[PDB]
């Protein structure tokens, strides 16, 4: 599960 | 609802809207 979405800013 | 509860690289948890392409540190239950 490496591929993941960006972090909330 | 169409968000996705993910896990930050630090050890936290952040959701991501797969319908509007967003993100948050809280559970989107609006």
């Amino acid at each position: 599960g490496s591929t993941a979405p960006p972090l909330p800013r | 609802g169409s968000w996705t509860e993910h896990k930050s690289p630090d050890g936290r948890t952040y959701y991501y809207n797969t319908e509007t392409k967003q993100s948050t540190w809280e559970k989107p239950d609006d």
